[PDB]
């Protein structure tokens, strides 16, 4: 029953991030969870995702996009901050609820 | 109704020059500012 | 080498480039109007009192 | 100094056979990188501008004693030397550059300046955590009126 | 202090920092603009109001004959005058791409920028309601008349509300005066708020089309902005200009070149283009106190809009479902507009009711549905 991945599969491409080089995740709005994952990030995971995110404003600013071969595939995609984040909502989710008690 | 009429329309025509003319140049000035940055490039290497 | 010459004695010193628009200026308007106020009226032959003025200015009575 | 504006900058003028490079280098703080290229910057201008005599008179008496300097030894001689003849094809004296320095006034400098410096692009070479410099835009506009 | 004389200078530290060394994103599209147009046009209304009312007489027996007056005597009276009706217009064309801008990017995310704009709007909607009774035209006083008499559908407290806002029994005299008044005044307010607006904004900085921090590239206002704000200006004053030189009255309806009569009522009462959307709300509900309320929340609603964000990205560049369900909004809104300016017959009507209710229903229901759903397509 392959309709959901064809679907998501879909959307991704709708959506076309990809199209700027972004990855799922470098789109994400920064509200204050994800401002926290993000300060966790590896050096280097967020140092990738820095640039990436300069080059696709970087583009926009330019009204252009990444050749065809460079856009980036709904597979390929490294959700590098999904887990980081989960963990973070689950904290606060914890202490939000403990507060109660 | 409207004795203006033919000056106001005078105007429009002066106003119709004027404005494409500077409007153009504008223009210009504004890509040329930009070109800097419409033309930049950038690339990330890493120490590795 | 007109835009030479320009760079040089004109757009160069903020100064004279200054003095340059305001002179600059000068001229435009006083030529730009005379055209445009031209261009107008050709567009209008004969429908101004510019034109049927000569019908009562001195003739008649 | 009176705003902490950097650590260190210098004055420059690299001489190539053909070409060469003028300008200066100053490292700072990420912070007050703005502030000292701006005062920087300015004071370049102020040279096509407002040069006195006194500013040269000094200068000149600098340079003698810089150019003076560089011939300390026999090493610095040969140098000197080995350079002179290479890329000018004669060999030049304290005599001769002296004279040539005392030369200079105010007004010569002013219209040098001006010659390289006034209303020209410049290169620029930003390294570190430099996100204060921005836009070249600005920087160049900053070569000219002051 | 400091060096140069744009930092120390308790001044010029706040025509600098906010229009000259401003951080701004590097990638902010022509939507941006509207924000400086909009400053622009208030800089003008105020400009050609006073001009005007330099020359005006409220009186409701002078009202029109001033305006007259003014537009046949008065050295460039005529053209002072047009301006200042098309530039209401202006004002709202701007206004709308403004905040359409601020919907397709989150920039309602902006809460206190947000709600201030909000405000802005109301103030200068009522504005221009007032100085519509100015020239006191047909037009001029029955939708006066149309709109206030609203008020009376409040229950208790409102049959009198009325009644002291006319200032009497009727719109007359005492209303016109306290109008004028009125349009003096809260132009004025609009720029004060405008400025308590750019404040809470320069408090987080322009949001960028693709709705990811600018702070990894940002560039300064000038001469950047400041160079696209201008040329922006030129491409929208143009038409501006164009349409206020060679077609005056191309928008303003013609009962208000006759003198008001409360004795006759015109055929047809219908406000300018920009207030017709919410006429047309109005008018779809039977039953003054509910129209008034969809009125009311018609305009009211954008307060909410934050609360009714459900996507985990904040710009619909990437997301083609909220886009169209934007789109199909917008149209939704012209059609509303042309439903205002046709009257109370079939089909209309009917037709009339179903875009406002789609109206409401997008705003409220599906955009923050289609948000969710929207997210659980990424996988989030
Ligand atoms: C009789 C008629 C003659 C009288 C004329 C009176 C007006 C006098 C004006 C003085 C001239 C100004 C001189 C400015 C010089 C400053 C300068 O450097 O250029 C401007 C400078 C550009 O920098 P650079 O190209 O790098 O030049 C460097 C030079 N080495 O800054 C600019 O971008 C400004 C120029 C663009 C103007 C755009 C304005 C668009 C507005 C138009 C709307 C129409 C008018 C309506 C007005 C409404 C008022 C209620
Ligand atoms: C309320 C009163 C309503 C009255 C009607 C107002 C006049 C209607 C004129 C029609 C407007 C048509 C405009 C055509 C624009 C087409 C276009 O550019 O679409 C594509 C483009 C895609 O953008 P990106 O995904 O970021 O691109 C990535 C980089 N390349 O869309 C945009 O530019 C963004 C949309 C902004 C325009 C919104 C203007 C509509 C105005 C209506 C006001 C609505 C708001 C609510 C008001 C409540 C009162
Ligand atoms: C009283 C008239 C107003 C003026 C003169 C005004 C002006 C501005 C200016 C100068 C900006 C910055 C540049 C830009 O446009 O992006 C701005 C931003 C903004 N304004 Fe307004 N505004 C007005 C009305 C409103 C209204 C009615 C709303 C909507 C309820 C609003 C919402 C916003 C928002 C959300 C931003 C953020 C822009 C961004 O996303 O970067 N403003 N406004
Ligand atoms: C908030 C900005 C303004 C808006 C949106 C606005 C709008 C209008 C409108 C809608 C009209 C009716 C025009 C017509 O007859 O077609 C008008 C008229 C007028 N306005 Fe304003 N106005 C503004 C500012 C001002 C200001 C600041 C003054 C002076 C303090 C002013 C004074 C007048 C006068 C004298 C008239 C009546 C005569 C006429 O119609 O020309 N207006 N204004
Ligand atoms: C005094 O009447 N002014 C009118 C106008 O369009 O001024 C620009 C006018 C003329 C005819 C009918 C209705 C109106 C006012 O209608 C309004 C006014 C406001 C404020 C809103 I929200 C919503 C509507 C529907
Ligand atoms: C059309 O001509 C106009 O006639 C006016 C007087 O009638 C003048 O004041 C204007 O300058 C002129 O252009
Ligand atoms: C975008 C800015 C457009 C400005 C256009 C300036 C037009 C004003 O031009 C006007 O034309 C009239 C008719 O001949 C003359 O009587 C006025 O003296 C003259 O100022
Ligand atoms: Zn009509």
């Amino acid at each position: 029953g392959r309709l959901m991945d064809r679907i998501r599969k879909w959307y991704y491409n709708a959506a076309g991030f990809n199209k700027y080089g972004l990855m799922r995740d470098d789109t994400l709005y920064e509200d204050d969870d994800v401002k926290e994952a993000l300060k966790r990030l590896p050096e280097d995971l967020y140092n990738e995702r820095m640039f990436r995110i300069k080059r696709a404003l970087d583009l926009s600013l330019k009204h252009r996009i990444l050749p065809k071969e460079q856009w980036v595939k709904y597979e390929e995609d490294k959700p590098y901050l999904e887990p980081y984040l989960k963990e973070v909502i689950r904290e606060r989710l914890e202490r939000e609820a403990w507060n109660k008690k | 109704a409207e004795p203006e009429h033919d000056q106001r329309k005078r105007m429009g025509l002066k106003m119709l020059l004027i404005s494409a003319l500077l409007t153009s140049l504008l223009y210009y000035m504004k890509r040329h500012k930009w070109s800097v940055l419409k033309s930049r490039k950038m690339a990330y290497r890493p120490p590795k | 080498a007109l835009l030479r010459q320009a760079y040089s004695a004109l757009f160069r010193r903020t100064s004279t480039f200054a003095l340059t628009v305001v002179l600059g200026a000068v001229l435009f308007e006083r030529a730009f109007d005379q055209g445009a106020d031209a261009i107008f009226e050709h567009l209008n032959e004969g429908k101004l009192w510019k034109h049927i003025k000569h019908k009562y200015e001195a003739s008649e009575e | 100094v009176e705003h902490k504006l950097c650590h260190s900058f210098q004055t420059f003028n690299t001489s190539y056979s053909d070409t060469g490079l003028f300008g200066f280098h100053f490292v700072a703080d990420p912070l007050s990188i703005d502030d000292m290229m701006f005062c920087a910057q300015g004071e370049w201008m102020r040279l096509c501008t407002s040069t006195t005599e006194s500013e040269v008179k000094r200068a000149k008496n600098h340079l003698r004693s810089a150019m003076v300097a560089q011939l300390d030894g026999t090493t610095p001689v040969c140098e000197t030397i080995g350079s002179h003849l290479l890329n000018y094809g004669r060999r030049i004296s304290l005599e001769e550059w002296d004279s040539r320095i005392s030369a200079v006034d105010a007004r010569m400098v002013r219209d040098v300046c001006s010659k390289y410096i006034y209303d020209k692009c410049p290169a620029l070479a930003a390294v570190g955590p430099i996100e204060q410099l921005l836009d070249y835009n600005r920087i160049r506009s900053g070569m000219y009126w002051i | 202090m400091a060096p140069n004389i744009r930092k120390s200078h308790p001044l010029l530290k706040m025509i600098n920092n906010s229009l000259i060394d401003l951080p701004a994103p590097s990638n902010i599209s022509a939507w941006w603009n509207f924000g400086s147009l909009l400053a622009v046009c208030l800089m003008t209304q105020i400009l050609t109001g006073l001009l005007l009312a330099m020359h005006y007489t409220a009186d409701t027996s002078l009202a029109f004959s001033s305006v007259a007056h003014t537009c046949r005597n008065v050295q460039y009276g005529w053209l002072i005058r047009n301006l200042h009706a098309n530039g209401a217009s202006f004002f709202f064309i701007c206004i709308f791409l403004h905040i359409g801008r601020g919907l397709y990017y989150g920039s309602y995310l902006y809460k206190e920028t947000w709600n201030t704009g909000v405000i802005l709007l109301l103030t200068l909607m009522a504005t221009a309601f007032v100085g519509y009774v100015l020239p006191w035209g047909q037009m001029s006083f029955w939708g006066a008349t149309v709109i206030t008499n609203l008020f009376s559908a409040i229950p208790y407290i409102g049959h009198t509300l009325v009644e002291w806002a006319w200032g009497g029994f009727s719109v007359d005299n005492p209303t016109l005066t306290r109008f004028f008044a009125l349009h003096f005044l809260l132009p004025f307010a609009i720029a004060g708020i405008t400025i308590i607006h750019l404040t809470f904004l320069h408090e987080s900085g322009s949001n960028n089309p693709l709705g990811i921090s600018s702070d990894s590239d940002k560039i300064p206002f000038h001469p950047y902005y400041s160079f696209k704000d201008i040329l922006g200006l030129t491409l929208m004053l143009t038409p501006f200009l164009t349409l206020a030189l060679f077609s005056p009255n191309l928008l303003g309806d013609p009962e208000n070149f006759t003198p008001a009569n409360p004795l006759v009522t015109p055929p047809h009462i219908k406000p300018e283009w920009y207030f017709l959307f919410a006429y047309a709300i109005l008018r779809s509900i039977p039953n003054k106190l509910g129209g008034v309320l969809a009125l009311a929340a018609s305009v009211l609603i954008l307060f909410l809009i934050p609360f009714l964000h459900k996507s985990k990205q904040r710009t619909m560049t990437f997301r083609p479902l909220s886009q169209t369900l934007f789109w199909l909004l917008v149209a939704n809104l012209l059609i509303l507009t042309w439903i205002g300016s046709q009257p109370v017959e079939h089909p209309f009507i009917i037709i009339g009711q179903m875009a406002s209710l789609s109206y409401f229903t997008i705003l409220l229901i599906l955009f923050p549905t289609i948000g969710t759903l929207e997210n659980k397509m990424l996988n989030y």
